């Protein structure tokens, strides 16, 4: 497929690192009775972790010749593994720089500012939390506007 | 006339000071208008003296932080004992102390740190502990879970009591100079009725819960069909049929019948051969003597009545011809400098620590001890250090007084003064013996790399080659193995197997073994006592000098904390004591750094490992006496062969000491470029950061600053030092419980 | 008015330290305070030590300016009195120094006048291609 | 066997030690 | 020996006189500022170059400049 | 406590309450949706 | 009635006159010596000097060396006959910088009397000393090498 | 010189608060060189909140 590299889905390797991970955890379990509390945690572990390769193999994701998953970084077969995460960050590391401006600039006009950066207006920051949620809509307006640059 | 002083009342109890950081200083009251603000109030968070010049308000606050301290420090005690009572395998550790790991840590069970559950034994998965309480827990007759969480509770009320304590004397009844004065009767006081009636008391617990516990244990017998501690001491039958001399009572107590309590109370010395420690008999009769010898000790001095040595009286007495006039006006010092005492205590206390490291490490008090190897490296290495720490302190705050307290003209001292009179002649004499100690040690270990380079190993310092034998410590040892036989006649085995002989083992392994002395144990020891000289040549310079020197007469002026006084002079980098304290942590450190190494080496590979036929393989084969005279042979048979198990500890129980050892390395690393670097730089790469934030209105008020000298200085030794030690941390103990 | 003259007077109590003098006094120029001490109190010798002071005049012996205006500074704040000092050379003569015009520097005496005294804002210094070609420096233009 | 014998222990010593001699005279004086 | 300098932005607050470890600084009369005097550097042979005084100046920008230069026997701190 | 609550609001306390809170978050959502490297 | 006392009267002088350093001993002991002489000629200090280094420097290059396992006392004999001459080097070399108008020391004695200077410090000074440390060496290194070995 | 608590915007490049606002304390009324006394809100390095400057190191906006 993509750089040659073969799907999770299919790949070998990839359902060899199934059985080594698995069976590394069964050679544990038999030091144990079945009852016991640890057998619970060994087979809830195998559980998950079988669990986890199979919801690979459904997501689609490029294991090479390694056996391990590798990523696609640029357009459509694999959008979801960065294309859409990206926004994701942007959106809430805006959302948090935005809030900081916002915060920031509502203190500046009040004698001492320097007192509210330290024992922080709680319900000031909380307002502008909640009206942090539509940041990208004021950011653009904002720089339409012209109030955004010194 | 010695008696109790308060004052009612001093300080209103309401949160209105909570609400105002750095009330402590008139100077950080106002507020932060840069950055630098929010580190000072940090930094003199607990710097009292330079907040008020009232010797009482002082003394005040010191102790009520100390209950505060022994607040958290019961919390902590409690919370080790609340995990062995609730997150543990102890019981399981109860009934097969050879084959199951010592354990007192569950994970839970997300972001796969469920794989730090190890196979520990006693069906029960987790992290491997290397404290040592289930010794101590064994050592003091605990059986079942229980009791560890009734321990717990009391704990938790002690912590309570202690905070109480603590508001309590600073804002209901806070005590008067005075009080805080009557050092004779503190002496008194803390001798005879903390020690002493502690390890008398102490005793008692051995006597009657310890030592029956633990024989039925030694026996074998199950733990859940031992009697109970309290039934020990309504059924003394059981006492009696244990060791026969109770059925007499405490009669030859009073008729001085003594020898018939040689039962319990004993001389034996060298280990249980059942468990590897040390006889509980030989403990409790210590313990005895030891609560009598600190009883009586505890009145010498004079307190309510005639009776009694006054401290003064005794100072001021002792005198003589190239001292002049001695140990004159030293009460009066150390009754109005707390810096003084301080400076004292660290350095008495952390050599304590040191000592307390290697005495248990050659004689293991505690049972099934000596054969947890973990647990063994662990405490001898943990002890060494906060020792080495302690003992730096001390000379960071002799220096605190040198400069901030000395006084001639109110509180003269002529000790002192001859001291500064003549500071030129120590240091340059330490400065000697140090480039002496340094050649003759190091240059010892060049010389044999490059011999060994050069293909001429006859010509090495070497048991083959070159024979530097520790003549002397031979003689010691051979005094110590011979000694029960001629100067100490009534004990029965040595002190330590590492001078006598009789190899004693537990469970397969090694506990303890007489420990050969040869050419790389002299080597090393040098190196030590080297480091020790070095350390000392910068501290003591520090200290002495804190006030003045030839360069910078007024430096009592400038401070104990200041980085500099400018590029003038040629340049003043560094004067102040506290850059002494700064460049002894380092040395300290590496002095530190390689006892533990050679301690680890040592161990693995002279003594460590387990018992064939009529034989012994030791854990890397006795490889000391031959590697570790050349730098080589440290750099390959000790680090390199050695991080073999941390290094591939990955998907396992020990991969998060893989994960600390490079976490380590990083902040290690991460030191450098503050220790190597300057605020000029810093404060400029802030001025274009603060353009680009005062282009989109996002500067802030409080004017963000780079770091001061000083602070850069302590950010520095600070990650220095904690990547260093958690490095060599996940070392060890991946190390050794691999 | 009139600088100090160079009388022997003696110097106050002390048992000695190793801080003071060397070949430095021999050979190049130590230095003499000299102040009318009211009654014997005790003093910070600034090269180590602890030192009484005596009735009357008292003259000190040092190898260094700063170990003379550090005593001076602690002579002047602590005990509130006024010393004045100067150089020695090894062939016999003397420099007088301090203060050298009676008035101490920090307080305005006429008969004083300014010395490498810049008569423009820094800023206002010209650029060092402007000042090659010589053994000048960028601040005395 | 012939060279090496007389011109290593020449660049070794005989070089460095007038060098060291020379350049000493030169900083002093 | 180092060289010391006093610009015209002077206030005579007299800090730097009173900061000097070796007296190289004193105030002089004069006719630009509302204190009437000015800081002068007559004594630049005894100066060390510790910048006490750069770090007494209240001044903005400082109004003493110290020029490390040329480097002699009191310059470099040397008692021996 | 108009005094008790500045100091609940101040700088080193509302950042300890604010990062337990975005840190449950994290472990929490890593609880029910374990083991991502898609969304 | 104090041991330690200040330096010939003077206490501002760095030096502390202990037991160790000023006494009845020391002060005979040490003017017995060479170097610390005042009236003698230049030529027969640097001998009695030189001479005894070369016996010091005798001893060593014997035993400890790589034919110390064998040539062991020849191997050991012209090695103490070098440090002598480089010595000489560094002793010719001293002086080549130093002396270039008059000498230089505490003219008086004790006493405080002015004591003609020595010839220690001189132009023609250091010369004989610099001779004297090498026929002195040379020959005494050879008499450490005639008892041990001849 | 400009009135009395007057907001003025620094032109002298060297200073710490070049490009940014004061207010005016009082311009002395003499034949001294810098005259109007600025004090401003956040302190420079040396800790000072004030300074002294000339009649075209100052502009009221
Ligand atoms: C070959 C082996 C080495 C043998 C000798 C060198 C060892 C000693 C060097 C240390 C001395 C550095 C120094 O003197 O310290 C100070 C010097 C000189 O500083 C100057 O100091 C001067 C001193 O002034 C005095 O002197 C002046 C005239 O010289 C005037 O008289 C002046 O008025 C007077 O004040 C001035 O103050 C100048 O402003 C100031 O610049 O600093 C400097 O500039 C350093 C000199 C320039 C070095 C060039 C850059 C080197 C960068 C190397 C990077 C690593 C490369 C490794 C490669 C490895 C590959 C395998
Ligand atoms: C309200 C909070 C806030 C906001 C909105 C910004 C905004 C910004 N900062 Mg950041 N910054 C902040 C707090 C904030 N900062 C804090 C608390 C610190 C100290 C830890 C820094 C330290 C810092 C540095 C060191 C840098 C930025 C930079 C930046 C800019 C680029 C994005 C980046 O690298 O980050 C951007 C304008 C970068 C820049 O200027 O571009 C840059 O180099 N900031
Ligand atoms: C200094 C003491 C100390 C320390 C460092 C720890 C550390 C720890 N405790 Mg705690 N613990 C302590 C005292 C201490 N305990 C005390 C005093 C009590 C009450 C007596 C408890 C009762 C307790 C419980 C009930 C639990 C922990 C747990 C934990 C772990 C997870 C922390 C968490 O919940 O987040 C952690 C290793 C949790 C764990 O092990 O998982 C857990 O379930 N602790
Ligand atoms: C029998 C009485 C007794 C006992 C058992 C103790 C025990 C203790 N005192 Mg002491 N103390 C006593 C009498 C006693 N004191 C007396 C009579 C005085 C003098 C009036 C003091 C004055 C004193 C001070 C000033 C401090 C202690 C402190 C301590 C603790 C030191 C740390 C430790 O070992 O734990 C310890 C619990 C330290 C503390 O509270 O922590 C501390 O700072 N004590
Ligand atoms: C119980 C022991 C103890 C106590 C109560 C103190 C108390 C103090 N130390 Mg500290 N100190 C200690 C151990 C102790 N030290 C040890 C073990 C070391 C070795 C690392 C040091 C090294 C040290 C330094 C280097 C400095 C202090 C300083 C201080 C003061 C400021 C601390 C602060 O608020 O932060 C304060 C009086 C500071 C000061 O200026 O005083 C300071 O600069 N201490
Ligand atoms: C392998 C590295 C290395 C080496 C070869 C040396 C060598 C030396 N150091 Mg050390 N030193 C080192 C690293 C090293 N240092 C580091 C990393 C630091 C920074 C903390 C220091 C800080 C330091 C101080 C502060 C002192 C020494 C001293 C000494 C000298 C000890 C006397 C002697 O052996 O002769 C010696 C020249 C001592 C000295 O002057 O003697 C001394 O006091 N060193
Ligand atoms: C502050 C962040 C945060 C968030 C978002 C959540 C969210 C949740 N927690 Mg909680 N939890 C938190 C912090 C948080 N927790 C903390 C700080 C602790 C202890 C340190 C716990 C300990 C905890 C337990 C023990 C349980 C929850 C449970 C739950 C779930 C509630 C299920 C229910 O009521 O039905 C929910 C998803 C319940 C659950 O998962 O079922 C549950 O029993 N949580
Ligand atoms: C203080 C450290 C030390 C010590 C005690 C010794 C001791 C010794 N060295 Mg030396 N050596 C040292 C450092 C030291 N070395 C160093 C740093 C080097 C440079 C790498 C050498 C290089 C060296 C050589 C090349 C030889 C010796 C040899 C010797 C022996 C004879 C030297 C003699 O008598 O003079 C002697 C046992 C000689 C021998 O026979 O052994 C010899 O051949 N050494
Ligand atoms: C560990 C811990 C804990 C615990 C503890 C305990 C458990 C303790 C106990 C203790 C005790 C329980 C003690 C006791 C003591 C006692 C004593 C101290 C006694 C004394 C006595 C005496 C002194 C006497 C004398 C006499 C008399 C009176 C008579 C006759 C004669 C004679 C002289 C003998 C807690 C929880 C807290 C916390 C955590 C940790
Ligand atoms: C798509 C993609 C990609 C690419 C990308 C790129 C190529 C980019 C570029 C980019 C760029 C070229 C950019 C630029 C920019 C500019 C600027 C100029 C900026 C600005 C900014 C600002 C102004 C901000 C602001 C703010 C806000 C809004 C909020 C918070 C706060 C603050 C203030 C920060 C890759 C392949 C990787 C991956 C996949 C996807
Ligand atoms: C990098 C560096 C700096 C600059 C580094 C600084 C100022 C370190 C401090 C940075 C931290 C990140 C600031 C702390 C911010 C608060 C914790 C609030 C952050 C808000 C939330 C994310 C918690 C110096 O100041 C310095 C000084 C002297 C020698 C070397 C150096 C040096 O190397």
């Amino acid at each position: 497929d993509i750089a040659g590299l073969t799907p999770c889905s299919e790949s070998k390797a990839y359902a060899k690192l199934e059985k080594k991970e698995l069976k590394t955890l069964e050679k544990r379990l038999k030091q144990y009775e079945a009852d016991s509390a640890p057998a619970v945690a060994l087979k809830a572990t195998m559980e998950r972790t079988k669990a986890r390769f199979a919801n690979y193999a459904k997501a689609g994701l490029l294991c090479g010749n390694d056996g391990l998953p590798h990523l696609i970084a640029d357009p459509y077969g694999h959008a979801g593994e960065v294309f859409i995460p990206t926004f994701g960050f942007l959106y809430v590391a805006g959302y948090i720089g935005y809030v900081g401006r916002q915060y920031l600039i509502a203190v500046k006009g009040e004698a001492k500012p320097t007192d509210k950066e330290i024992i922080i207006d709680v319900p000031l920051a909380t307002k502008l939390a909640w009206q942090g949620a539509g940041w990208p809509l004021a950011a653009v307006q904002e720089l339409q506007r012209g109030t955004l640059l010194e | 006339k010695v008696k109790i002083a308060v004052d009612r009342n001093p300080v209103e109890t309401s949160f209105e000071k909570w609400a105002k950081p750095g009330h402590f200083s008139r100077t950080l009251s106002k507020g932060p208008n840069t950055t630098t603000w929010i580190w000072n109030l940090h930094a003199d968070a607990h710097d009292f003296d330079s907040h008020t010049s009232d010797l009482e308000e002082i003394s005040r606050k010191v102790f009520s932080a100390h209950f505060g301290q022994l607040g958290i420090i019961f919390i902590w005690l409690s919370g080790m004992y609340f995990h062995g009572a609730r997150f543990s395998n102890y019981e399981a550790w109860l009934s097969d102390p050879t084959h199951i790991k010592p354990s007192a840590q569950v994970v839970w069970p997300i972001v796969g740190q469920e794989i730090l559950n190890g196979d520990v034994g006693g069906g029960f998965q987790g992290i491997q502990i290397t404290s040592g309480f289930f010794q101590l827990w064994r050592a003091s007759g605990i059986t079942s879970e229980l009791q560890l969480y009734t321990t717990a509770i009391g704990g938790l009320v002690m912590a309570a009591a202690m905070f109480f304590a603590g508001w309590f004397h600073y804002h209901k009844a806070a005590p008067k100079l005075e009080w805080f004065q009557n050092v004779e009767s503190m002496l008194n006081h803390h001798l005879g009725g903390l020690l002493g009636l502690g390890s008398l008391a102490w005793a008692g617990h051995q006597i009657h819960v310890s030592l029956p516990v633990n024989k039925l244990l030694d026996a074998g017998v199950d733990p859940k069909e031992i009697p109970l501690p309290h039934d020990l001491l309504l059924n003394r039958a059981i006492m009696a049929d244990l060791y026969p001399s109770f059925a007499k009572g405490i009669a030859p107590f009073f008729t001085l019948n003594w020898s018939e309590y040689s039962d319990f109370l004993t001389f034996k010395g060298g280990l249980n051969p059942v468990t590897g420690g040390l006889w509980l008999s030989d403990t409790a009769h210590h313990h005895v003597a030891i609560a009598v010898l600190f009883l009586v000790a505890g009145h010498m001095y004079r307190t309510n009545w005639g009776i009694g040595h006054s401290m003064k009286e005794i100072l001021e007495a002792h005198r003589g011809p190239f001292t002049g006039e001695g140990h004159v006006g030293l009460y009066e010092i150390l009754t109005t400098s707390w810096h003084a005492q301080l400076a004292i205590n660290l350095a008495l206390f952390g050599s304590l620590s040191i000592i307390v490291a290697h005495h248990m490490y050659a004689m293991p008090p505690y049972p099934y001890l000596a054969t947890d190897y973990g647990t063994q490296l662990s405490l001898f290495t943990h002890h060494t250090w906060i020792g080495g720490f302690c003992i730096v302190g001390a000379g960071a705050h002799a220096a605190i007084f040198m400069v901030r307290d000395y006084d001639p003209t109110n509180n003269y001292n002529n000790l002192l003064d001859r001291v500064i009179r003549h500071r030129d002649a120590i240091i340059s004499h330490l400065n000697w013996v140090c480039i002496f100690l340094g050649f003759h040690s190091f240059g010892l270990y060049i010389h044999n790399d490059t011999m060994s380079a050069l293909g001429r190993p006859q010509d090495m310092f070497s048991d083959t080659a070159i024979q530097l034998q520790p003549v002397f410590a031979q003689w010691i040892q051979n005094t110590h193995f011979l000694a029960p036989q001629l100067t100490a006649p009534n004990a029965l085995a040595a002190t330590s197997l590492t001078w006598g002989g009789d190899l004693v083992a537990v469970g397969g392994k090694v506990a303890m073994m007489p420990i050969s002395l040869g050419t790389s144990d002299f080597m090393v020891h040098h190196i030590h006592a080297f480091t020790i000289h070095v350390t000392v040549l910068i501290l003591l310079k520090g200290v002495l000098f804190a006030r003045s020197s030839r360069l910078i007469p007024d430096k009592a002026n400038l401070g104990f904390r200041f980085p500099c006084d400018g590029p003038g002079r040629g340049g003043t980098c560094q004067v102040s004591a506290w850059d002494h304290v700064f460049l002894g942590l380092f040395w300290m450190y590496n002095s530190l750094s390689i006892v533990i190494f050679h301690f680890s080496w040592k161990m693995q590979s002279d003594v460590w490992g387990t018992v064939t036929a009529s034989g012994v393989s030791h854990i890397t084969g006795g490889n000391f006496a031959q590697s570790a005279n050349t730098i080589n042979g440290w750099l390959r048979d000790f680090l390199w062969a050695q991080s073999s198990q941390v290094i591939q500890s990955y998907g396992s129980a020990l991969s998060a000491y893989g994960l600390i050892f490079l976490g380590a390395h990083f902040v290690w690393a991460f030191s450098l470029m503050f220790l190597f670097s300057g605020r000029g730089y810093w404060q400029e790469l802030i001025e274009s950061i603060v353009w680009a934030h005062n282009k989109l209105k996002v500067a802030p008020a409080i004017q963000p600053r780079a770091l001061s000298i000083t602070q850069g200085r302590a950010v520095g030794v600070a990650h220095y030092l904690l990547g260093g030690i958690a490095t060599t941390w996940s070392f060890f103990l991946a190390r050794i419980i691999s | 008015t009139v600088p100090t003259l160079n009388p022997d007077t003696p110097s106050p109590i002390f048992g000695g330290s190793t801080g003071g003098l060397l070949r430095k006094a021999q050979t190049e120029e130590f230095y003499v305070i000299t102040w009318e001490a009211k009654k014997e109190q005790i003093f910070e010798m600034p090269t180590g030590g602890a030192a009484i002071m005596r009735q009357g005049p008292n003259l000190l012996k040092f190898g260094k300016k700063e170990q003379c205006l550090a005593l001076t500074t602690q002579l002047r704040n602590k005990f509130k009195l006024t010393p004045c000092f100067y150089r020695v050379f090894p062939d016999g003569k003397v420099q007088y120094l301090h203060p050298a015009d009676g008035v101490y520097p920090e307080k305005v005496n006429a008969g004083r006048v300014g010395a490498n005294q810049n008569m423009r804002r820094i800023g206002q210094n010209v650029n060092p291609i402007k000042v090659k070609f010589s053994g000048r420096m960028m601040s005395p233009a | 066997s012939w060279a090496p014998s007389v011109f290593v222990p020449l660049t070794g010593l005989v070089l460095p030690a007038i060098a060291m001699a020379t350049l000493f005279v030169y900083i002093e004086k | 020996a180092h060289i010391v300098k006093i610009y015209d932005t002077c206030i005579g607050c007299t800090q730097c006189v009173r900061a000097c470890p070796l007296d190289v600084l004193e105030m002089v009369p004069w006719d630009g500022c509302k204190a009437s005097q000015m800081a002068s550097a007559p004594r630049t042979e005894d100066c060390v170059g510790c910048k006490r005084c750069e770090t007494a100046c209240p001044t903005d920008f400082l109004s003493v400049r110290v020029y490390l230069g040329s480097e002699s026997t009191r310059s470099m701190g040397l008692s021996y | 406590m108009k005094d008790f609550t500045t100091y609940l609001s101040t700088a080193p306390v509302i950042a300890t309450i604010w990062f337990t809170f975005t840190a449950g978050l994290l472990i929490e959502i890593n609880r029910y949706f374990p083991d991502p490297l898609v969304f | 009635a104090q041991v330690i006392s200040p330096v010939n009267g003077d206490p501002f002088v760095g030096m502390l006159e202990t037991p160790v350093t000023s006494a009845p001993i020391v002060a005979t002991y040490l003017s017995n010596l060479p170097a610390y002489r005042t009236g003698v000629a230049p030529v027969l200090r640097g001998v009695e000097i030189g001479l005894a280094h070369g016996f010091l420097l005798a001893g060593p290059f014997i035993k400890l060396g790589p034919l110390r396992n064998v040539t062991a006392e020849i191997a050991g004999s012209l090695s103490a006959a070098g440090l002598v001459l480089i010595l000489a080097l560094c002793l010719s070399i001293y002086g080549s910088a130093q002396f270039q108008s008059t000498p230089s020391i505490g003219v008086k004695t004790l006493s405080g009397r002015s004591v003609a200077r020595d010839p220690l410090f001189s132009a023609d000074g250091w010369s004989e000393f610099a001779a004297g440390f090498l026929v002195g060496g040379e020959a005494g290194v050879a008499w450490a090498y005639v008892c041990t070995q001849i | 010189g400009p009135k009395r608590g007057s907001l003025v915007k620094i032109l002298r490049p060297e200073s710490y608060w070049f490009n940014q606002v004061g207010k005016v304390v009082s311009v002395d009324q003499s034949g001294v060189r810098y005259p109007v006394v600025v004090r401003f809100e956040n302190q420079n390095y040396a800790g000072v909140t004030t300074n002294n400057y000339a009649l075209d190191e100052v502009v009221a906006a």
